[PDB]
């Protein structure tokens, strides 16, 4: 439990190599951050978190765990 | 993983763990070597 | 002097028959002085009944083979030594092992007398092929711990009875561990973790409860020296 | 032969001791003190006594 | 020289209870502070400076 | 099978000597018993210490008095190795005076009804013909050892000096576990454990408050039912 969850071949499972999962993981944990950080104003403008989370947890788990569990998807621009 | 069964002096020892990490996933890799790690201690205070 | 933060003991169970108790949070210290105690007590400090010797009919002490059974000596009396049985009478009680014909010889077809009984009647014991016949004498006495096969108490005595290792203590397997428990103020707060698996017959919280009431008789032999002796007193 | 242990001069009986000083009647006819060096610093930062 | 070591390993002054708790080998046999078990084999022991 | 129960019995080698034999006890048993009453005996019996001084004209622990042979700082440690033993719940004072030359032994000092000075042959200080030695001492109790950082009050002065204080009336225990093989028909052990106290309480005390402080955790672990 902690760094070493979720373990990283059930993670890379769901990717191509680690250096696209690092981008992957990072992008979506700037995205649940500054869900949270604006919260306050009645927004509609980011999305998240897609799973339970604890009082005050890391945003890059959170993004790690949602990866895992299959509840996104990545596209090339 | 097969039953041993033979002394284990260093070479042995890295054998086994090059076919550990050959063969199977990193967390069962750790766990693996933090169990022979405390045996090991254990072991070599009462080894004499 | 006070305690000033009292122990608890709790349980976690895994299988029908396997535990793990946490005791937490004990002084510094204070983790490996009843560790070892609570180990030692739980495996050779609480009754129970087993096998101590077999007569197999038709071999003598030679363990060559058994003719009409596909197992060998050896694996008959490791069997044998896997049974649970319970027992009342203090002197060594024979019962008789009948079975017969062709097919599986299990537990289930012993003969107990008044005051013994098996707690796995499921339990295999052989396997017979070609009309062959399996007649045996089980001698079980009561006991604590592990005692090894004791050996020939008497040379002409007889001829075919094999003594067995015995293992009377309902508990199989203990282990302990201590570890640091305590965050908010200082920390090297000892918690200890004892895991134990039994045996059919009886349930970890019983194992647990007659060592513990076995070291407090112990150790209240030694507090009997000086009652009015001020101690680690713990309040509720 | 390092030099850090006070040794007397010339022989004599000890007069008068404490944790500050040594005043020794030297047989001649004399009177001499010693002072004693409590915790001072040395250039490492340890201390001197 | 070793030969004198090894000789007067014998010819030391037994303790109160008179015995002599290091062996002619310069080992001696320790107990476990935290299981209590006597270790198995016999352990150098000894003054280091 | 076998119906005989251990039982303890006392010898007294000396005044502060004793060895107590436990008998007879299962096989392979006798060394965990004794390593559990020796970790007790040195880790959690109550005691006494001092736990503070402070001299008339001194202001720190590094510096020296007047007409005395030694630091304050030597003194404290000589006066670490005091046996005192206190019968009050809060902090009682002790005062030591003395005057001219001599030799300051621990039977100097006058302590108030209640609390007691068991080694007064103990050497603290020496004094020439120009010094006098007016120091007061504060005793409290606990058990083990408080590394004078935890002695510290809020409000101190800057002329009280805390010391460490070590709570311990426990000096030397061993166990010795005989084999004798104790005619039952079967094997058995002779547990015997040697005590000896720093001539503040008597071995009989020590053995009792083991046994006190060791059957309530396993009373804790009878009530699980």
């Amino acid at each position: 439990e902690g760094i070493i969850n979720p373990p990283i071949d059930e993670l890379l499972e769901a990717t191509d190599s680690k250096y696209s999962l690092v981008i992957y993981a990072a992008k979506r944990a700037r995205q649940i951050n500054a869900y949270y950080s604006q919260l306050g104003e009645g927004l509609l403008e980011y999305v998240g978190p897609l799973v339970d989370t604890h009082v005050h947890e890391k945003p890059l788990s959170i993004a790690l765990r949602e990866i895992n569990a299959g509840l996104l998807t990545s596209e090339a621009i | 993983y097969p039953f041993v069964d033979y002394s284990v002096g260093k070479k042995q020892l890295s054998e086994i763990v090059n076919d550990l990490a050959e063969r199977y996933p990193k967390v069962i890799v750790a766990a693996t070597l933090d169990n022979l790690k405390a045996a090991g201690f254990y072991w070599a205070t009462r080894s004499g | 002097m006070l305690i000033a933060q009292r122990p608890s003991l709790t349980e976690e169970v895994v299988d029908e028959f396997r535990s793990r108790f946490v005791i937490e949070p004990l002084e510094p210290g204070f983790g490996y002085t009843l560790g070892n105690s609570l180990r030692r007590t739980l495996l050779s400090s609480i009754p129970g009944a087993a096998v101590t010797s077999i007569r197999i009919d038709g071999v003598l002490h030679e363990f060559t083979t058994v003719p009409g059974v596909k197992e060998d000596v050896t694996d008959l009396i490791l069997n044998i030594k896997q049974l649970v049985v319970s027992s009342e009478h203090d002197e060594p009680v024979v019962m008789y092992l009948r079975k017969q014909g062709p097919g599986l010889v299990t537990a289930a077809d012993i003969a107990p007398p008044a005051g013994v009984e098996v707690h796995n009647p499921d339990l295999v014991l052989a396997t017979l092929n070609g009309k062959g016949k399996l007649e045996m004498e089980l001698t079980v006495e009561r006991g604590r711990g592990y005692v090894s096969a004791v050996q020939n108490k008497q040379v002409g005595q007889e001829i075919g009875r094999i003594p067995v290792d015995s293992i009377y203590s309902p508990v199989l397997k203990v282990t302990y561990k201590v570890e640091a428990t305590r965050v908010e103020q200082r920390t090297d707060f000892d918690k200890l973790i004892v895991d134990v698996e039994t045996k059919q017959a009886m349930r970890p919280r019983d194992a647990m409860a007659s060592a513990g009431k076995t070291l407090v008789e112990l150790f209240g032999l030694a507090r009997e020296l000086n009652i009015d002796a001020e101690g680690i007193d713990m309040g509720p | 032969d390092a030099g850090d242990v006070l040794k007397a001069e010339k022989d004599g009986v000890v007069q008068e001791l404490s944790a500050d000083y040594i005043t020794v009647a030297n047989d001649d006819g004399t009177y001499i003190t010693y002072r004693l060096h409590k915790f001072s610093r040395s250039n490492q930062g340890t201390s001197v006594n | 020289r070793e030969d004198e070591l090894a000789g007067l390993l014998n010819h030391t002054i037994p303790n109160r209870d008179g015995e002599r708790m290091v062996l002619p080998t310069g080992k001696a046999r320790l107990f476990d502070g935290r299981s209590g078990e006597p270790f198995p084999d016999p352990i150098s022991v000894g003054y280091m400076y």
